[PDB]
């Protein structure tokens, strides 16, 4: 692939298959020039290791990368992924994050959601409700109405948040209680309102922790936050029968 | 250190006082964010084994179960018996101090009027079921288990109690401490033991 | 296989020693084959003499500027458009490894950065979904002689 | 001991996740193992739903119908 | 007291006298580069050393040889500020000069023509600040000092694990500076081994064997030879009386017709007494006493000219009778004694597979350079380039010292390579402790541990540059012409350029300096770090090095270390802590001649401090000097006791040479927990700074010298009077008694204005001083960011109550009243720098240009003719920048398209809007713009209009300086000249350059009216030098690199109030997010009325130890409360004695203090301005380990008429009721660390997806997703939540098809997922049938 200022940049397999290819070549050539045994052999040899190396590179010598030092990553190499190995874990799409704060005033069920934040998560949902209610002409047309941050769509925008639940997740996520869900209330700001007693299952403190947040787009997503995972649900610990919804 | 820090904080520590309450300070700070990192390992190590998991069956209807008793450690008990039962269903029906009338009959679940009146009796002994006994092939059944849930019921079909169940034990690992983390580590990983006594 | 091709070619009746015929040959064949397989991308031959003059021009006038020289002073010495230089110099980079750690010494990798931008955004797919279906309700609308007439244009 | 014990797996999927990827590949390979899944990991990598919880109401139909009518 | 000082003094606590004061923080900086770039005419380190080293650089026997002249540095290309401002390196040009010499053949050294070529330039070497930072690319960037193992001998044990028998084995190290290692090792069955770095496992004897010692002449080295004589017949012994301790008898030793030890009894102290009286020499013995004993050199049968026996084989009763029939009256043996000389040496020798010289160099070739065919040259030559030759070796003096240190010799400087003595004695030692004598050193120890700084560090990167450069050289004057070429044609600027900049550029010790606070600063020059090149990584040691050591009180502080994966790997320098001329840390020490303390200073090692009987800082002492107390607390080898009162060698400095400066400005430390106090050390250096500077009102007492040394602020050079104050500049008219003779002199220092730093925040000056004051040298002139009136202001003091307030200080979150956000007081202002960049694709080039397709007129109007927006312009999220254009033409459209371009009619672009916009959200002030074009390439309009503006700019300074300069002069000859020929009226009445044409009689006046002359011209003459320069500089087309045609940098200005999520925290390691902004009213206020700015919970303080919070609060309390009192007569306008009196019975407050103050001070003019700079508060110094007592604060706060208590009763706001208790209020110093809400807010509903794994991305300002891991799966699968699992990592992320699938039902109103395959497997699919391995779908 092309980059930026002209500067080109590849796979290490390119470099690998081009000693296959260039070996495997070498040698058909030989066979018909009529080689001494001793050059075939070693082109037979050469290219065996040239095929080891494109497959498993570090069973033999390990082949080192062009001008780098560092020796090219195999096929084999790229079925692993994790150089004990690394934990996880892809990225995903409607998602978000932020410094979290107090927030006393919430009922178990709910959590508070900086307005902004809320706005460009359900972005897509807020864009069709509006077309539905006649308010933009089409989709381009609901594109800029947010765009301009309208006192309309803040309207709608309490619509799409009504019945629909958020989860949220803190660093690390040792029991299920590392992420909970919870009914969105709508927060002037830019910091994460999470409720006191929820706190302890997910260890956290306003020290400046952080947490994130996910939208469950399907249905039964919805449901299942809204019916397992859903912060009144677990009011019990599963380690053991004693409630981890304590006062502090 | 025989002469220990005679002041406090209220009061001032001098220069020596300081200087040695640091490595206290330091190996403390250390010895924590390595119990944060093997307490993961270990969790890491339970879900690889447990993972698959499942309640399967409703009963798998076996008699078979282990025999409940109090911890009870050198002078007195160290955790009653009440709490180890607790929530369990019953593996065969256990009778009064006097026989001929059972309290509980043969699986029945066990919890907080049932406790009461296996504590209005002195009941002492109780068999019960248990997912080691359990004879259900691929997977658990329900009876087995017992209810323990954020819900107060007996646990339903299909939920993987074997993540569930590692999730539980390397979470409070950090707080933990021959013993202590390692400890649990080699229990777990069923090492034999330097000096072993053979029976 | 430089050698190979000297014991064919060679006439010892000419007096010539074997062993400087064949230096000639093997150097030939060694000096050709860096040029067709040592790139990732394949340059000619006039191409790489190229390049390597400027190297030789670069050393000279390295210490002699006191610096280095500025891309359009080598133009001069060189018979070519002068401007080729940049050119000459963007081609001759050969690719940088894809999987070079970045920063952090994390296994974030240079490849895990490098965006795709042939690909639709799920913004812009539903817009054009969109458009079929206005045009529609607008085409509908229309006489159907005018409305065949202009699916056909 | 844990670590040994999550060693034996029927789902080579799931094996070659967390033991050594290399040794799990050629073995399944030479084998001809079927994965039949029913698992929780192997799942989720290739991608469907869990055979617990809700998915447990789905997979158990599944389950049935295979090797059936 | 100062002119500064006089303005506003601090109260100092405290009772102990400071006889050393703090020295330049950044020593350790400027004096290691000094060394380097420094003329030095010997062999010490530095770019002379490094060419001492490699050269001569001598053709292959050729006689051709290139020989080393002299280095020089040509002054730098651009200034400092140019530097940053364009954007590259500040370096001076190295030019060094190097003669070739051509040698006649044959003539024995005679030279036919040799070239002394000019200085050739071998590359640029970049030059540091007067603030010890490198601007490496028009960035300030800091190298940080090493910490490593020392070079020389060191030995270690490793006992009981070493195979788990218990037996402890002994290795042994000689670690050089530079080259190959060398281990000597013990094995469990006491055979000794060795091995050249980590390599292969030998024998011990074959590397002597490899210096040409046989088995006679090893065994001759480490063993003493018995002798046994065979007399008369059969046997008889030499003997040794001493010989015989630690063995019992085995024969009857009988000897002068006398019994001394019978059969079987044993020999001890009595026996060999008795035998050592008695003069016994030789006794007899049998002959079965031989049958074990070994032989130490080789016997031959002279008449077979065969051999009996060989060197170290043992002797049987057979060959005993065979050396004796053959006439042998002497035998050589072994004293093999157990305990005390074991033979191991004898056994290694039998386990040896070599027997000569040549045989062990094979061995040691081919372990070195196995597989390959080991050659008689390549042997002997390896061996030599390994320990011997001075290119590939060298110990240094360093090392060379350690080294006869450790095996006690009298030398302390020596050789850099290994002598055959070195490498037997080291063994000879390895084997003592071994028998016995002998213990082993500790790495842990600082003694041990070196340092090492930037300085020495390049020293060490210029050396392979040069080794690399030898190469070509020696290659050239292989294929020799004669005198035609020149050192010049073969020296190659590029691999010397390219290693030093890759050290200051890309290294581990080279990173961009903690610029967002002056602490911050000044910490980051002083950190130390055990990681890098030649020392351990992360992952390798250990805790034992990480953890505080012994040796480490006063040189490095025990709690700046760091949190984090690297605790104890890095820490912080002492305060009063030096590098030892070797490179150990010394730390300052008082002399305890007899019974008195003198006031004379002594700099100690690590080991030397391990000897001497040290005196507690914490100890009293009066008078002359004498100790009070008969016993005082002193340490003295490690550990700390009581001991004698004339018994002390030495006592400690001051109470806080223990700490780090950063640890020095944490008030009542003593009463913190080291927990906390090492996070409030670590925290106070992400403080960012304040809009307006406040000064704490309680401090400890640096503050000043933490401001001085870092050049955040400005000080005076010389001292005079004000003749100028500007926003801009200051002007000094210099004091005639530090003047120069020559040239006047009026300093004119120019302050630094609103400008970036490297955290993106503000770094801006401000004149302190205001016109006609009377400076003194070393007065601050202008202060700095985070500085007020010379003294360190990272953030502000606020009023703080510490009570539960309904939940809103929950966890650690903070209330805060809007008051504190309405003064603008926590408000900080940050800095952008934006670039849009002009590049050549191959579609065609991009344009800068206003004409932007798709753009309304009202967005194109915030841009000028060119398209760049104007200075001053107020921009918000989304305005375009800079107006780019990327040429794509043939776009190919659809036929609904197609059919909407003949409705509207609309023309089609050829373009794509690559515009540089502002990024969501953020908004500021445009407040510079600088445009840099490729050479060669047109400049546009805005481009000139910047280079007019800067050329005028440029004139206007240059000539004003010039200009005060003038008068400058012109005045300093006006009363030189009227100093013996006055004409006070006359003189001015004509032109002023007409002056200097009057004379003088006889004099120096005569000379220094001549002096000022010529210093006059030079003046006119650089001003003319300079202008061209700077001219140069601004018309010259600025080097971009390739594809770029020009960039546009915007720089945005943007200020930032203060939120809730924001964090923010004290200096005792207590964290807090504010929670709630709330109003005044609602606040809690005490009976007058005054509300509270901040509430805080006290849950946050019996556990988080930190007690120190507490005094801070009280004594805040106290401290404005004088101030109060003051503001109070300051407004009533009493008069001078009844403020002074007041004021002076405040400074003498708490008793037997080291204070000391007036009445001296002016009791107008003078005393006044004081008054007025305490009636914001009374600025307190409470000392590290010196602090105020409990008491002294008590009585501070009844002088200002405050309780004692630290308790006020107070109310709410809303209910107008008291709250029951009291609630302790006082004045806390609060900062606003960098973590502000408005940069880890994140969001994103789609966007970019990676080319590789299509995967979630951020780039067009839309940031990535967020990562959702195994753990968090963990958790949906311990719910039910099988389709929140399913959506997750499949269509929220790698499932290509179903991800628009869904974004298009979720418009239309369907909340419905169509799953399918992520890409992560179906890459899987083919990455492994891409192996010989087929993977299958199967079923149904
Ligand atoms: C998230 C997450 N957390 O846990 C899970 C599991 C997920 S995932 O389902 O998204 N799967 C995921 C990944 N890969 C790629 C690496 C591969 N591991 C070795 C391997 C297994 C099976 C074969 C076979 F047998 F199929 F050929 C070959 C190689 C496992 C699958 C990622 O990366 C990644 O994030
Ligand atoms: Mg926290
Ligand atoms: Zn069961």
């Amino acid at each position: 692939v092309p980059l930026d200022g002209g500067r080109f940049a590849t796979s290490d397999l390119n470099d690998l298959y081009r000693r296959v290819i260039n070996r495997n070549n070498r040698l058909k050539r030989l066979l018909d020039l009529a080689a001494p045994d001793i050059i075939v052999r070693n082109e037979k040899r050469m290219l065996q290791e040239a095929v080891d190396a494109l497959l498993d590179n570090g069973r033999r010598g390990r082949a080192i990368t062009g001008s780098n030092k560092r020796p090219l990553k195999s096929l084999a190499d790229m079925i692993k992924g994790k150089q004990r190995q690394n934990l996880l874990g892809k990225r995903v799409d409607y998602s978000g994050r932020s410094v979290i704060t107090v927030g006393p005033y919430l009922r178990l069920h709910q959590c508070g959601l900086p307005k902004k934040m809320a706005l460009e998560l359900f972005k897509p949902f807020i864009y069709g409700k509006l077309e539905l209610r006649g308010l933009a002409t089409t989709i381009k047309a609901a594109k800029k109405m947010v765009e301009r941050e309208e006192a309309v769509v803040w309207d709608i925008l309490d619509e799409v948040i009504r019945e629909h639940p958020v989860l949220l997740n803190r660093a690390p996520t040792l029991h299920r209680l590392g992420i909970q869900a919870f009914e969105p209330v709508l927060i002037e700001g830019k910091a994460i309102q999470l409720h006191p007693l929820v706190c302890a299952a997910y260890n956290a403190d306003f020290d400046g922790d952080q947490m994130a947040v996910h939208v469950p787009l399907t249905l039964e997503a919805q449901l299942e936050a809204r019916a397992l995972m859903m912060s009144t649900n677990n009011i019990l610990s599963p380690a053991n029968g004693e409630p981890i919804i304590v006062p502090s | 250190i025989e002469t220990p820090i005679t002041a406090n904080f209220r009061e001032g520590l001098n220069v020596l006082q300081y200087f040695i309450s640091t490595h206290g300070a330091r190996k403390g700070l250390a010895d924590t964010a390595l119990k944060t990192a093997n307490s993961g390992y270990l969790t890491r190590r339970l879900v690889d084994v447990a993972q698959d998991l499942v309640v399967t069956e409703d009963d798998c209807g076996t008699h078979e179960g282990i025999m409940m008793t109090p911890v009870i450690e050198g002078g007195d008990v160290k955790e009653p018996l009440r709490d180890r039962v607790l929530g369990r269903v019953t593996a065969e029906d256990v009778l009064k101090p006097g026989t001929a009338d059972i309290l509980v009959p043969r699986n029945t679940l066990l919890h907080e009027q049932w406790c009461d009146l296996l504590e209005e009796n002195s009941v002492d002994a109780v068999k019960v079921r248990s997912v080691v006994s359990c004879d259900t092939d691929f997977g658990v059944c329900a009876h087995c288990y017992g209810r323990d849930l954020a819900r107060g019921h007996i646990i339903n079909k299909g939920e993987a109690i074997g993540v569930i169940a590692a999730q539980s034990i390397g979470e409070p690992g950090t707080q933990l401490t021959t013993g202590g983390l390692p400890r649990v580590a080699d229990l777990f990983e069923a090492r034999r033991p330097k000096e072993p006594a053979i029976l | 296989i430089g050698l190979m091709k000297a014991v064919d070619k060679f006439e010892y009746r000419r007096g010539y020693k074997f062993s400087t015929y064949a230096t000639w040959w093997i150097r030939q064949a060694i000096t050709r084959s860096i040029a067709d397989q040592a790139r990732t991308i394949r340059i000619p031959v006039h191409m790489i003499e190229t390049i390597n003059k400027l190297n030789r021009i670069s050393r000279q006038m390295l210490q002699e500027m006191g610096r280095e020289p500025t891309p359009e002073e080598l133009a001069e010495r060189m018979l070519m458009p002068e401007d080729k230089i940049r050119k000459v110099l963007k081609i001759a980079k050969e690719p940088i490894s894809m999987e070079t750690p970045i920063g952090d010494d994390e296994d974030s990798h240079l490849g895990d950065f490098i965006e795709d931008t042939t690909l639709e955004l799920p913004l812009d797919s539903a817009t054009t979904e969109s458009l079929r279906a206005a045009t529609h309700d607008v085409l509908a609308g229309l006489t159907a002689r005018e409305a065949k007439v202009l699916r056909m244009r | 001991g844990i670590t040994k014990a999550s060693l034996a797996t029927e789902s080579f999927i799931s094996a070659a996740s967390f033991q050594e990827t290399t040794r799990v590949l050629t073995e399944a390979a030479v084998a001809g193992k079927r994965d039949e899944l029913r698992g929780l990991k192997e799942n989720v990598i290739v991608g469907r739903l869990i055979p617990a919880g809700t998915g447990y109401a789905y997979h158990q139909d599944r389950m049935r119908r295979r090797a059936a009518g | 007291y100062s002119y500064t000082e006089k303005k506003r003094i601090r109260k100092d606590f405290g009772k102990r006298p400071q006889v050393l004061d703090v020295p330049y923080l950044l020593s350790i900086q400027l004096d290691s580069f000094q060394k380097f770039i420094e003329q030095d005419p010997e062999g010490q380190y530095g770019l002379e050393a490094a060419f001492r080293s490699v050269f001569p650089i001598q053709s292959y026997s050729g006689n051709s040889e290139l020989q080393y002249v002299s280095y020089r540095l040509g002054e730098p290309v651009f200034d400092v500020q140019e530097c940053q401002i364009r954007g590259v390196t500040y370096s001076a040009p190295l030019r060094v000069k190097l003669r070739l010499v051509i040698y006649e053949r044959e003539a024995p050294e005679g030279t036919v023509k040799d070239i002394k070529e000019q200085e050739v330039y071998m590359g640029e070497i970049p030059l540091m600040t007067d603030n010890g930072t490198f601007v490496i690319n028009g960035t300030e960037r800091v190298i940080v000092s090493q910490l490593h193992r020392s070079p020389g001998v060191f030995f270690d044990s490793d006992k009981g694990k070493t195979h788990s028998s218990g037996k402890v084995l002994y290795n042994a190290r000689i670690i050089p500076y530079r080259g190959s290692w060398l281990d000597f090792e013990f094995d469990p069955k006491d055979n000794l081994f060795v091995r050249i770095d980590r390599r292969r496992k030998l024998p011990a004897t074959i590397i002597l064997r490899a210096l040409n010692y046989t088995t006679e002449q090893i065994l001759d080295l480490f063993f003493e030879k018995v002798i046994f004589e065979i007399r008369d017949n059969k046997l008889q012994m030499e003997l040794v009386p001493e010989r015989l301790r630690g063995e019992t008898a085995s024969f009857d030793i009988e000897a002068n017709g006398k019994v001394y030890v019978e059969k079987g009894r044993r020999i001890t102290a009595r026996h060999i007494r008795q035998l050592e009286k008695d003069d016994v020499k030789l006794i007899e013995v049998p002959v079965e006493y031989i049958a074990g004993k070994v032989v130490a050199k080789d016997y031959i049968d002279e008449s077979t000219g065969e051999l009996i026996c060989a060197a170290n084989m043992e002797l049987s009763l057979d060959l005993l009778a065979k050396l004796s029939q053959s006439g042998h009256k002497r035998i050589e043996t072994l004293f093999t004694n157990d305990l005390d000389h074991g033979p191991y040496i004898s056994e290694t020798l039998r386990v040896d597979p070599t027997n000569d010289r040549l045989s062990a160099l094979v061995e040691i070739y081919r372990m070195m350079r196995p597989g390959e065919p080991p050659t008689r040259e390549a042997a002997e030559s390896l061996f030599e380039n390994l320990f011997f030759s001075e290119d590939r070796y060298d110990l240094s003096a360093v090392g060379r010292m350690k080294f006869n240190r450790s095996l006690l010799r009298e030398e302390i400087e020596g050789s850099g390579i290994l002598s055959k003595d070195d490498i037997i004695d080291v063994m000879k030692k390895l084997i003592d402790i071994r028998n016995g004598k002998g213990e082993v050193d500790d790495i842990d120890h600082l003694g041990n541990r070196r340092i090492r700084s930037v300085g020495e560090m390049a020293e060490n990167q210029f050396r392979v540059g040069l080794v690399r450069v030898e190469r070509a050289v020696k290659e050239r004057l292989s294929l020799g012409d004669l005198d035609t070429l020149m050192p010049q044609d073969m020296i190659n600027a590029k691999p010397i350029s390219a290693a030093v900049k890759e050290f200051f550029g890309s290294s581990q010790l080279s990173q961009f300096m903690d610029q967002n606070n002056p602490l911050s600063e000044i910490t980051h020059k002083r950190r130390i770090s055990a990681l890098g090149p030649g020392g351990l990584t992360r992952e390798r040691a250990g805790f034992e090095v990480r953890d505080v050591h012994p040796t480490h009180y006063g040189r490095v502080c025990p709690i700046e270390t760091p949190e984090g994966p690297n605790i104890g790997l890095i820490n912080s320098l002492s305060v009063y802590a030096q590098t030892n001329e070797y490179g150990f840390l010394e730390t300052p020490y008082r002399k305890v001649t007899d019974g008195v303390v003198t006031d004379e200073i002594h700099y100690l090692s690590a080991i030397e401090e391990g000897n001497y009987v040290i005196a507690q800082a914490n100890s009293n002492l009066d008078e002359e000097g004498h100790f009070v107390e008969d016993l005082v607390t002193c340490r003295s080898k490690g550990e700390s006791s009581l001991f004698s009162r004339d018994q002390v060698d030495y006592m400690d400095v001051s109470t806080q040479q223990v700490v780090s400066v950063g640890a020095s400005l944490i008030p009542f430390l003593e009463h913190d927990d080291a927990n906390r106090a090492l996070m409030g050390a670590n925290m106070q250096r992400q403080a960012v700074p304040t809009l307006r500077a406040d000064k704490p009102l309680v401090g400890t007492g640096m503050e000043r010298a933490v401001a001085v040394d870092s050049g955040v602020t400005a000080v005076a050079k010389r001292g005079g009077v004000v003749q100028y104050v500007d926003a801009s500049r200051i002007v000094i008219k210099v004091n005639e008694d530090e003047m120069y003779p020559g040239e006047a002199g009026i300093d004119i220092y120019n302050l630094t204005k609103y400008t970036r730093s490297n955290q993106n925040t503000c770094i801006n000056q401000m004149p302190c001083v205001s016109l006609g004051e009377p400076v003194e040298r070393g007065d601050v002139l202008a202060d700095g960011p985070s500085t007020d009136l010379g003294e360190l202001a990272l953030g502000q003091n606020m009023r703080v109550a510490f009570m539960p307030w309904n939940g809103y200080n929950f966890e650690d979150s903070i209330l805060v009243s809007e008051r504190v956000v309405q003064e603008d007081r926590f408000t900080t202002i940050h800095i952008q720098e934006l670039a849009c960049v002009s590049r050549d694709t191959k579609l065609g080039p991009e344009e800068i240009t206003a004409d932007i397709p798709n753009v309304g007129e009202a967005a194109l109007s915030k841009l000028d003719e060119s398209g760049i927006v104007y200075i001053g312009a107020e921009v918000t999220g989304g305005d375009i920048l800079v107006g780019k254009v990327t040429p794509k033409g043939e776009t190919q459209l659809t036929p609904e398209e197609k059919l909407l371009r003949a409705i509207f009619g609309e023309k089609a672009s050829d373009v794509k809007d690559s515009s540089l916009r502002v990024p969501n959200g953020v908004s500021g002030t445009v407040i510079d713009v600088q445009v840099f074009t490729r050479d060669g390439v047109e400049k546009d309009k805005r481009a000139l209009e910047i280079e007019e503006m800067q050329l005028k700019q440029a004139k206007k300074d240059l000539s004003e300086e010039l200009q005060i300069l003038e008068a400058g002069l012109f005045s300093r000859i006006r009363a030189v000249l009227v100093a013996g020929g006055v004409e006070a009226e006359k003189l001015d009445k004509l032109p002023r350059d007409r002056w200097l044409e009057l004379g003088l009689t006889d004099e120096e006046k005569q000379n220094q009216l001549e002096q000022l002359a010529e210093q006059y011209d030079e003046l006119k003459h650089e001003f003319e030098k300079k202008l061209e320069a700077k001219r140069r500089k601004i018309t010259q087309g600025d080097d971009l690199a390739p594809g770029v045609l020009k960039i546009v940098k915007v720089y945005l200005a943007v200020k930032r109030r203060i939120q809730p999520g924001d964090k923010m925290a004290g200096r005792h390691g207590n964290k807090g997010v504010i929670s709630k902004i709330n109003p005044i009213e609602d606040m809690p206020y005490d009976e007058n009325g005054t509300p509270v700015d901040i509430v805080l919970n006290p849950l946050g303080v019996p556990s988080r130890m930190n007690i120190g919070q507490i005094l801070e609060t009280h004594l805040g309390m106290a401290a404005k409360g004088i101030g109060d009192k003051i503001n109070a007569m300051l407004k009533q306008q009493q008069e001078v004695a009844k403020l002074r009196e007041f004021i002076q019975r405040a400074y003498d407050l708490g008793a037997d203090v080291r204070q000391k103050v007036d009445l001296s001070t002016f009791s107008d003019e003078e005393v006044m301005r004081l008054a007025e700079n305490l009636r914001k508060g009374m600025p307190i110094a409470t000392p590290v380990f010196d602090g105020a007592k409990e008491a002294e604060i008590k009585e501070l706060l009844k002088l200002g008429d405050l309780p004692t208590s630290g308790q006020i009763r107070l109310y709410d706001g809303r209910t107008g009721e008291q709250f029951e208790r009291p609630v302790t209020v006082g004045y806390m110093y609060m900062l606003k660390l960098n973590h502000l809400v408005d940069d880890k807010m994140h969001a994103r509903s789609t966007g970019s997806y990676s080319l590789v794994t299509q995967q979630p991305l951020g780039g067009k300002a839309q940031f990535g997703g967020q990562r959702f891991g195994e753990m968090e799966v963990w958790a949906l699968e311990a719910y039910g939540a099988a389709y929140t699992l399913q959506e997750m990592l499949t269509v929220k992320s790698d499932d290509v098809n179903g991800r628009t699938k869904m974004y298009k039902n979720i418009v239309d109103g369907n909340h419905q997922m169509e799953p399918g395959m992520p890409e992560s497997f179906n890459v899987l699919l083919k990455e492994i049938r891409s192996l010989g391995i087929n993977i299958e779908l199967e079923d149904e």
